[PDB]
């Protein structure tokens, strides 16, 4: 069955060049359109360009023209796209989408199969593990919130969980927000009863995979 | 090619009817208009194709129509799972272009947000750094202001925010946001305050804390 | 260029976390900021075998 597999994530420095691959199982790989199509964080679909690998024939869209290149490899059953002079705009998501296929009479003219995605980040950051604070209980009707800050790390992404995993509900994790210093920052908070904050011990447990953070911050009651 | 879609946002409770809009600013051929479905964190699934046509494994609740400039997708009982954003395209060899996306959120009674605020951690304040925290926990709409106050004067400039995506197992939002500062001027003021604006709140609701006590 | 690895013994911090440095001194001085930048303060040790400094904080 069609299956389409990308190349893993990337930090790049402005201005450099990356490429992103995609290869393609369980079905032909000739007749049928490769395309790239981006997404930046919390934005649309945007269209790259594509190619039939048949004909080798590549388009791009206007805003691309100069400084994209889009190959497949038919003795790999891979497609490839290549960008270059990378700008911080750039940061996104990159998926590779393979044309249907129709029933007997043919080009079902959408894209049926996707790859997972690509994140490719265009920064000049290093990279750095997570800081990790606790958002401490003060002394909400009979419920505490507390949690954890995860701050000044790059690139994406981080996990957290609670207490290894046993704490599940009540957990909030927002979304990271990208500091004017470049680096990443989140916040896991739980919302707990009052009354546990004196027994119950809350461990926010943080992993950052890039630099082989895994922490264990655990978040004690203010007194 | 521009391909608008409407409404931007669709407020629906399960069991109604959602009917979707892309119109296009020049004609369209009907086979060259396509339907995706996208969910946070996931690639976009095709829903319909050829305007009409349904891919494969799509319950027959989605139906597409439309031809010329105006296309629309229904989907006549919405199932929790339906709850996305949507995408139409218009498909091309040398070129393609997609709708800006509708938003199809789960509709729910109005709740008005529980406001905790954080001072920064004394680990923190070991480095330079002093963050302060307002957590607005599960409200409905997703619509909320927060404003920052230090020493009662307005901030501007100086905070970050972001929501989470809206719950399953209660459809509410919530709002972390973060006021940054030197060490240096959050020791200059004492009143740290956040002050909510919503509409579950008949008036602004402030939490506030004194730095030190 | 070579990988050295920083594990954390605080009160309320435990863990691990690495960096790429050529020298131990240019670890040492990333580690050392790090465990400042989350609030540890406490004892320094290192084994040149493993690449591996520990901070431990007085009690746990």
């Amino acid at each position: 069955q069609v299956q389409l597999v990308q190349s893993g994530a990337e930090v790049k420095k402005p201005g450099s060049s990356v490429k992103v691959s995609c290869k393609a199982s369980g079905g032909t790989f000739s007749s049928y359109a490769i395309s790239w199509v981006r997404q930046a964080p919390g934005q649309g679909l945007e269209w790259m360009g594509g190619i039939i690998p048949i004909f080798g024939t590549a388009n791009y869209a206007q805003k691309f023209q100069g400084r994209v290149t889009i190959t497949a490899d038919k003795s790999t059953s891979t497609a490839y796209m290549e960008l270059s002079s990378l700008r911080s705009e750039d940061t996104a998501v990159y998926y590779c989408a393979r044309e249907g296929e129709g029933w007997f009479g043919k080009p079902l003219r959408a894209f049926e199969f996707w790859g997972q995605g690509t994140v490719i980040t265009v920064s000049s950051a290093s990279t750095k593990g997570p800081s990790v604070f606790p958002l401490a209980p003060s002394s909400s009707g009979g419920t505490a919130a507390l949690g954890c800050l995860v701050k000044d790390y790059f690139p994406e992404p981080v996990t957290v969980s609670w207490n290894s995993g046993a704490l599940t509900s009540g957990v909030h994790t927002f979304p990271a927000v990208l500091q004017s210093s470049g680096l990443y920052s989140l916040s896991s908070v739980v919302t707990v009863p009052s009354s546990s904050l004196g027994t119950q011990t809350y461990i926010c447990n943080v992993n950052h995979k890039p630099s082989n953070t895994k922490v264990d911050k655990k978040v004690e009651p203010k007194s | 090619i521009v391909l608008t879609q409407s409404p931007g946002t669709l407020s629906l409770s399960p069991g109604e009817r959602a009917t979707l809009s892309c119109r296009a600013s020049q004609s369209v051929s009907s086979s060259y208009l396509a339907w995706y479905q996208q969910k946070p964190g996931q690639a976009p699934r095709l829903l319909i194709y050829g305007a009409s046509s349904r891919a494969t494994g799509i319950p027959d609740r989605f139906s597409g129509s439309g031809s010329g400039t105006d296309f629309t997708l229904t989907i006549s009982r919405l199932e929790p799972e339906d709850f996305a954003v949507y995408y139409c395209q218009q498909y091309g060899t040398s070129q393609s272009t997609f709708g800006q996306g509708t938003r199809l959120e789960i509709k729910r009674t109005v709740a008005a947000p529980s406001v905790f605020i954080f001072p920064p951690s004394d680990e923190q304040l070991k480095s330079g750094t002093a963050s302060v925290v307002c957590l607005l926990n599960n409200f409905y709409p997703r619509e909320a202001k927060v404003q920052w106050k230090v020493d009662n004067a307005l901030q501007s400039g100086n905070s970050q925010e972001s929501v989470t995506e809206q719950d399953s197992k209660d459809s509410t939002y919530s709002l972390s946001s973060t006021l940054t500062l030197s060490k240096a001027d959050y020791e200059k003021h004492k009143v740290y305050a956040c002050e909510v604006t919503h509409q579950g709140l008949s008036s602004p609701v402030t939490k506030s804390f004194n730095r030190g006590e | 260029v070579t990988t050295y690895k920083l594990v954390i013994n605080g009160k309320t911090l435990k863990g691990e976390t690495t960096t790429k440095a050529v020298d131990a001194e240019t670890a040492e001085k990333a580690f050392k900021q790090y465990a400042n930048d989350n609030g540890v303060d406490g004892v320094w040790t290192y084994d040149d075998a493993t690449k591996t400094f520990t901070v431990t904080e007085h009690h746990h």
